[PDB]
DNA sequence: CAGCTCCCTGCTGGCTCCGAGTGGGTTCTGCCGCTCT
RNA sequence: GAGGGAACCCACU
DNA sequence: AGAGCGGGGAGCCAGCAGGGAGCTG
């Protein structure tokens, strides 16, 4: 008696992400979980 | 354009021989499967300068049954038609003794027009028909069945069968398009023939009101 | 009859609302009648035109022999005496029924 | 197509009403139109209405006080090859609707000067289209120039005919509206041809076109058919619609039933509905009239 | 008497066993239903992409609504033909669909796969608040669950946006019942008050009040509508 | 049918308040009035209707409607009952302090969490022994009246299944989520 | 439907509606409460206090840069051009009120009071209110113009945020 | 027995195992006996408690 | 394009077209004053009929902020280049034809708006 | 030939209809003050 | 062995 | 002197005000 549920919302991450590019949008996605960053 | 209404003037002409071929009028099966390009042969193409004329395109009929019975069909010219088309006409019809006539207008008529027609009813007998209502045959659509007028020997024999006076038959109007096609009067009572999907065939009997 | 059909139904519908149903009426007299079916009939083809002939002229819904209540009666049971005419055809009696 | 259907189709039958919620036609191709889907198209254009809003762009009142000079002067070049009032109509027109409708640039010109009699002048080229219109030979000729504009939008026929606002071409995979023709060899054969389905009526206009079905092409709409066709002709169509109405549902109920109903509204010559007006103004006695509706009203005009 | 004796004998019921159905057919349904779902946003991608072909006739939102309810309805019935088919001959609905006692396929559809879409005014669920159809859903979403489709049976259980558009369904049934009853029963008065003297004569004619004829016969053909009944016409369709 | 309605269980109708602290709280949270204003700045500032008044312009709508909404989530000037919608494509913001306007208690939800959390629970669970009850969520900015007008301008979770993040994420700006 | 706020008294409902097509275009008039016949909103305007032009746009079309707004206040300004001053207009409400009357002044006291505590209640029944009530006018006539425009949407009357409920409290 | 509307934690086949726990069909189903003749009914009846009420409408 | 009012400067009202033949010019002159003004552009009238493929002035950049909007990752900003975009359509009865997304761009201050 | 007459059309106002059949209930008539002793 | 109307509301099929 | 009398929708039809034609002095 399983209900089946779920939402999507239409449209129309297909990017090259190097290592900086990976690092800062890892970053832009958990911003408020840096306690300190150390000597950047 | 030209050939608009050369072919206008060539399916008014076809309809208006159906119609006086439906009406008992002496008409040749010749004219009566007459083409366009024998329409082009015998008349004109090319209305605006005249070679076509609307008073070249008159039509005179005799009745099959009566010789000395004839109807005219006239084509004014004019749009609107009014007292002074129509008493030239009228003279017209006086001075070649015929009884019945058909004025096929392209617009319309003037309102004194129409009364004067009626006015004039009891001794000559005008029918004010239109190009657009004349532009097809009504009667060869699927929708209307055979209409029949009926003699006045056959409407005595008919109401002294079913034992009915006049005004228990239904009714058709005066004004109806197609009593209107057969040209018909109050008094005078249409035999209609139409299929039957519970019989086969039906027949109705209208009288016109 | 057949030409008559196909004037009155333009789009080929064999389906009508009519009296009495033959298929099942002959269906009814082949079980009451005990009629085998493998076997030749002694059925005149002549009394099976006579017989139809003279039970539509006992089906009268329009009466009296004026030639209006003659065309009257003629046109009230024009399908039924088609469809009884090709019901009970010489030939479907003889080999079908 | 939005067919009025079920209970307000009936009420819209038996009530006998000037105007149906969707006016309709059923126009059938007489020849190849019905089997070529290019001159069923020509049909479909020669039918359907076209305003001179349904092609125009832009428009634009513009002050050329000498057409010599024009101020745009994207469109100097034909003008100045063509050589009034210094104020003008600049009429751009969206080229797929002036290519879709299969109108060409002359006959916007022509129906201008027809319809307003030629006293203005229209002068046209492109090859981005300009239609420029002068008013030639007390009051600001601005207020008379916009007034010409509003019904050359709005009131002006380039094809078609004026009641009728868009029409449905579509091939039946039905046997409902096909073509059921006899071969030679006496079988009942479906020919499947191209049907019109317009969102108004002018049944006379329409079945006086070329290459149109005269016989078979049909309405909807119960007093057209009255009025163009005849009572027994409505009587028929009455009974077809009645029928459709009843038998959308697979419902069948006997074909005496709708034809009493249909000779009850048709048996004195013209459309009687099922209505007070239709009833109480029959020749029956005041006590039945009064005991339907309106019983003061007919018991004091007894 | 002697069926009900029997029935004594045999027995009938209906439990919730009957709207069970076998993992492999919820497999298919859910399948079913997740590609129907796939070629709604495929669609919605489309239309969005400016991809989407206007049928002649149709503005390109009723085309779009047209496909997407051709899509769903098509998945409704493709869902429910599955679980209709992997009913055993033990069932009770079943018994009863296929017995025509009660029930159409579409209970068996609904009870057991899927209730479907739920429509307003024949369209789906409308934009009751500013573009979003429950502030639950994002703005301008045109999919299935957020336009009414829903994709639960009954015995599954609504969720609770499906309750609510199957309340919306069921409330626009309610309405067209409460108030077709008075149009309906105005035109059965009008049709009684405008034939109530029409009867067959004695001369067999079919005569009004006043006398007038309506028909020279009843029908057509002088029959009463009891007796008459659906035969074929051997002589109409075949060749020459 | 469908003209006789009944209330849900915690539809809660609004009984009527006074817009006076609204609108000095207005006045002094620098909104312009309408009489001391050019019309030149209307054209990009969010106007302001308290009860349908239209009262002044603001420039700053989301510190506004923020700071509003912090006064009422703690029981200060906006009352519980204050309807507060934000009209973010017509740049409007209507106040509706009016009596008969019907609204149901809501769980506030920022950034996708709860603000309702074990303690409140932990609380409401000894009722008879704290004397923690509806109102002390009411005034701990847990618990949120929502009417129809501001129900156009939130986003609903149905549960809080729905703030966890998904495979194919529908939603990550929850308003508020249903109770 | 305009109501002053904790004061029962009856609603004064104030329409501003826009004609059909089917003159040069689209007027915008205002169907005053106790005002039988539809005054222009311009002469509203007017009678309101405010001559200019650029006075009764600042009120209803905020921003100048847009031009279909300014399409179509014309026909409105321009069939409602022959009334110029502020008595003017009073007099052109006054003469088509419930009561008429065949003193000017009268009219004009009609058509102040009329325009003082009737129409709009909510936004001031107290004098040199006549800007906030201005503003409010020219926002009714916004809306309407957003609306006409397609730029904003029609409302729905069955959407309870346009709806309240009379309790015990309101009804007695 | 819990029954809010939506409710996870609830569900038929939760239910049918737990009325399978207790010696029951687990579809709610029971082998009921004609009352008349005492043979057993060849269906198996579908029997349960279920909460009736009875309406204000006497005859 | 659209032309706009033109506002008289003495009596504060609307100015009005007219076509003086002295110069043969057009000037827009007042017709409470005698306030007269010549016209930098001939334009009088303009209309549009299927010139509404900008539907982008209508659209305000506030709509970033909109917790109902959806937001999109898949179409970045070119003026900014932010991830974060808004996407719905455009609501008028003169879009109801189309079902064209346009973007936002969430960030702040950037406020550029797109198609496709 | 200008002004008058005389019938088509467009408009607004008026008018009349709105399912069948059942239970049960409360609340109202009637609304109060007088002129005579 | 038979002494109120009307208005309204709720409910039933 | 208290007892009693008085005082909403939907759709069709009909009349009147506008045309456009014809008519006469
Ligand atoms: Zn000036
Ligand atoms: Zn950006």
């Amino acid at each position: 008696g399983r209900r089946m549920n779920s939402k999507m919302q239409v449209y129309s991450l297909p990017k090259m992400m190097t290592l900086h590019q990976q690092c800062i949008r890892v970053l832009k996605n958990n911003i408020d979980s840096i306690f300190e960053v150390g000597g950047v | 354009d030209d050939e608009e209404e050369t072919y206008r003037l060539w399916k008014i002409r076809k309809t208006i021989m159906q119609l006086c071929h439906d009406r008992g009028y002496l008409v040749t099966q010749d004219e009566l499967d007459q083409t366009l390009e024998e329409f082009k042969a015998q008349f004109g193409d090319k209305p605006s300068e005249g070679r076509p004329r609307r008073t070249d395109l008159t039509v005179l009929v005799a009745h099959n049954d009566d010789p000395t019975d004839q109807m005219f069909v006239f084509f004014p010219e004019e749009p609107k038609v009014g007292i002074k088309t129509i008493k030239v006409y009228c003279q017209r019809m006086q001075e070649e003794n015929i009884t019945r006539a058909l004025i096929v207008v392209q617009q319309g008529m003037t309102p004194s027009a129409k009364q004067s027609l009626v006015d004039m009813a009891p001794k000559y007998i005008l029918e004010q028909f239109l190009q657009q209502e004349l532009l097809i045959n009504i009667t060869e659509h699927e929708l209307v069945p055979e209409h029949v007028v009926m003699t006045k020997e056959e409407v005595t024999e008919l109401l002294a069968r079913y034992k009915l006076r006049e005004n228990q038959l239904p009714r058709i109007q005066a004004g109806d398009p197609v009593a209107r096609y057969f040209g018909i009067k109050r008094g005078q009572v249409v035999k209609i023939i139409r299929p039957s999907e519970t019989a086969g065939r039906y027949i109705t009997y209208r009288l016109v009101q | 009859d057949r030409e008559v059909l196909r004037v009155i139904f333009p789009t080929g519908d064999s389906k009508v609302v009519l009296p009495c149903n033959l298929l099942r009426m002959i269906w009814n007299a082949q079980k009451i009648f005990h009629i085998n079916p493998r076997l030749p009939s002694d059925l005149h083809p002549i009394k099976v035109v006579e017989g139809v002939k003279e039970l539509s002229k006992k089906l009268v819904i329009v009466n009296g022999d004026d030639p209006l209540s003659r065309q009257a009666q003629e046109n009230a049971t024009l399908l039924f005496n088609i469809h009884l005419r090709s019901t009970l055809c010489s030939r479907r009696m003889a080999e079908e029924f | 197509k939005n067919v009025t259907l079920g209970v307000p189709r009936l009420k819209e039958l038996i009530n006998i009403s000037k105007k149906p919620k969707t006016p309709s036609l059923t126009v059938f191709l007489l020849g190849q139109s019905a089997r070529d889907a290019e001159r069923a198209k020509d049909i479909l254009c020669r039918l359907e209405h076209t305003t001179l809003r349904k092609v125009t762009a832009n428009t634009a009142i513009y002050y050329d006080p000498n057409p010599q000079s024009t101020v745009v002067a994207e469109d100097q070049e034909w003008v100045n090859v063509y050589y009034i009032s210094p104020w003008l109509l600049r009429v751009e027109l969206d080229r797929k609707h002036m290519t879709d409708r299969k109108l060409t640039m002359e006959q916007i010109a022509e129906k201008i000067n027809a319809g307003f009699g030629d006293d203005l002048n229209c002068i046209f080229n492109d090859d981005k289209l300009v239609l420029r219109i002068r008013i030639m030979n007390k009051m600001d000729d601005d207020v008379f120039l916009r007034c010409i504009e509003s019904n050359m939008l709005t009131d002006m026929t380039l094809q078609g005919i004026e009641q009728i606002s868009k029409v449905y071409m579509h091939l039946p995979q039905t046997d409902n509206k096909k073509k059921i023709i006899i071969t030679e060899d006496g079988e009942f054969k479906a020919l499947q041809e191209w049907i019109l389905e317009t969102d108004g009526v002018s049944l006379m206009r329409v079945l006086s076109e070329k290459d149109v079905d005269p016989v078979r092409t049909t309405s909807n709409d119960i007093v057209e058919i009255f009025t163009v066709l005849g009572i027994e002709a409505v009587r028929k169509a009455l009974e077809r619609e009645l029928y459709h109405v009843i038998s959308f549902d697979g419902s069948y109920v006997n074909y005496r039933h709708l034809a009493l109903l249909c000779d009850t509204m048709t048996c004195r010559g013209h459309l009687m509905a099922i209505t007070r007006h239709g009833v109480n103004r029959q020749d029956t006695g005041p006590l039945m009239k009064c005991s339907f509706e309106e019983t003061v009203d007919v018991l004091m005009e007894a | 008497t002697v069926i009900n004796n029997w029935l004594l004998i045999e027995g009938h019921t209906i439990g919730i066993g009957d709207s069970i159905a076998d993992s492999k057919t919820y497999q298919d349904i859910q399948n079913t239903i997740k590609k129907a779902k796939q070629d709604v946003i495929e669609v919605i991608e489309k239309a969005h992409n400016n991809e989407l072909e206007p049928t002649p006739g149709n503005t390109l939102r009723q085309t779009f609504e047209n496909q997407v309810n051709r899509i769903l309805n098509d998945a409704r019935d493709k869902t429910g033909s599955s679980a209709q088919k992997s009913l055993s001959e033990y069932n009770n609905f079943k018994s009863m669909v296929v017995s025509g006692a009660k029930g159409s396929k579409i209970n068996i559809s609904q009870v057991i796969a899927v209730v479907g879409q739920q429509n307003v005014e024949g369209k789906r669920i409308p934009f009751g608040f500013k573009h979003r159809t429950l502030p639950h859903f994002i703005k301008d979403d045109y999919g299935p669950e957020s336009r009414g489709f829903v994709e639960n049976s009954y015995l599954a259980g609504l969720t609770p946006t499906e309750f609510f558009f199957h309340a919306m369904g069921g409330r626009e049934g309610l309405i067209d019942t409460a108030v077709k009853t008075a149009e309906t029963g105005y035109i059965q008065r009008r049709l009684i008050k405008s034939m109530e003297s029409v009867m067959v004569k004695y001369d067999a004619t079919v005569r009004n009040s006043i006398n007038q004829v309506v028909q020279l016969r009843y029908g057509e053909d002088g029959l009463a509508g009891e007796s008459v009944e659906f035969q074929n016409l051997a002589t109409l369709k075949p060749s020459n | 049918v469908g003209l006789v309605k009944n209330l849900a269980l915690m539809a809660y109708i609004s009984v009527g308040s006074q817009p006076s602290p609204i609108l000095e709280f207005l006045e002094e949270w620098s909104m312009e009035n309408l009489e001391e204003i050019s019309p030149a700045a209307i054209a990009d500032a969010t106007k302001i209707f308290v009860n349908g008044c239209w009262v002044g312009i603001h420039k700053d709508p989301e510190q506004l409607m923020n700071t509003l909404r912090k006064l009422r989530r703690q029981m200060d000037i906006i009352v519980s009952e204050v309807s507060m919608i934000r009209d973010i494509r017509e740049r409007e913001i209507r106040i509706y302090t009016d009596a008969g306007r019907i609204c149901r208690p809501l769980l506030i939800v920022e950034k996708q969490k709860l603000l309702l959390k074990k303690r409140h629970i932990d609380q409401l669970k000894e009722r008879e022994y704290n004397n923690y009850s509806w109102q002390d969520l009411v005034a701990s900015g847990v618990v949120e009246y929502i009417d129809t007008l501001e129900e156009e301008t939130v986003m609903l979770a149905m549960t809080p299944d729905d703030l966890q993040e998904k495979e194919v994420a529908y939603c990550s700006t929850y308003t508020h989520c249903e109770i | 439907r305009s109501c002053l706020e904790n004061s029962s008294r009856p609603t004064s409902t104030i329409w501003v509606s826009m004609l059909a097509r089917g003159a040069i275009g689209q007027r915008i008039v205002a169907t005053l409460p106790y005002i039988k016949q539809e005054v222009p909103i311009i002469i509203v305007f007017r009678a309101l206090g405010f001559v200019s032009d650029r006075d009764i746009l600042e009120h209803i079309i905020y921003d100048f840069e847009d031009p279909e707004m300014m399409e179509m206040v014309k026909p409105s300004l321009d069939e409602a051009f022959v009334i110029q001053e502020q008595n003017v207009a009073l007099n052109f409400i006054g003469s088509r009120g419930a009561k008429p009357g065949v003193t000017k002044e009268k009219r004009i006291k009609y058509a102040k009071e009329v325009l003082q505590k009737e129409m709009l209640p909510h936004v001031g029944v107290s004098d040199f209110c006549e800007t906030k009530k201005a503003y409010f006018l020219g926002y009714m006539v916004h809306r309407l113009l957003l609306a006409a425009l397609g730029r904003r949407e029609l409302d729905d009357r069955d959407h309870y945020g346009n709806k309240r409920l009379d309790l015990a409290g309101p009804l007695l | 027995g819990d029954a809010t509307p939506f409710n996870d934690a609830v569900n038929v086949q939760k239910i049918s195992n737990l009325l399978s726990d207790y010696g029951y069909h687990l579809r709610g189903n029971e082998v009921l006996y004609n009352g008349f003749t005492g043979r057993k009914i060849t269906s198996q009846i579908f029997i349960g408690p279920t909460y009736y009420q009875r309406l204000k409408h006497m005859v | 394009g659209f032309v706009g009012i033109r506002f008289c400067q003495e009596c504060n009202n609307m100015l009005y077209p007219k076509e003086d033949k002295e110069n043969r010019i057009l000037l827009y002159a007042c017709r409470n004053c005698d306030y007269q003004q010549e016209a930098d552009n001939s334009c009088i009238y303009v209309n549009k009929i299927t010139h509404e493929v900008d539907e982008l002035t209508q659209i305000i950049a506030d709509v970033s902020q909109d917790p109902t909007l959806p937001r999109t990752e898949d179409h970045p900003c070119q003026k900014c280049g932010h991830k974060e975009a808004v996407f719905f359509q455009s609501h008028s009865a003169r879009a109801e034809d189309a079902m064209r997304l346009y973007y936002v761009c969430t960030a702040p201050h950037c406020g550029h708006r797109w198609t496709e």
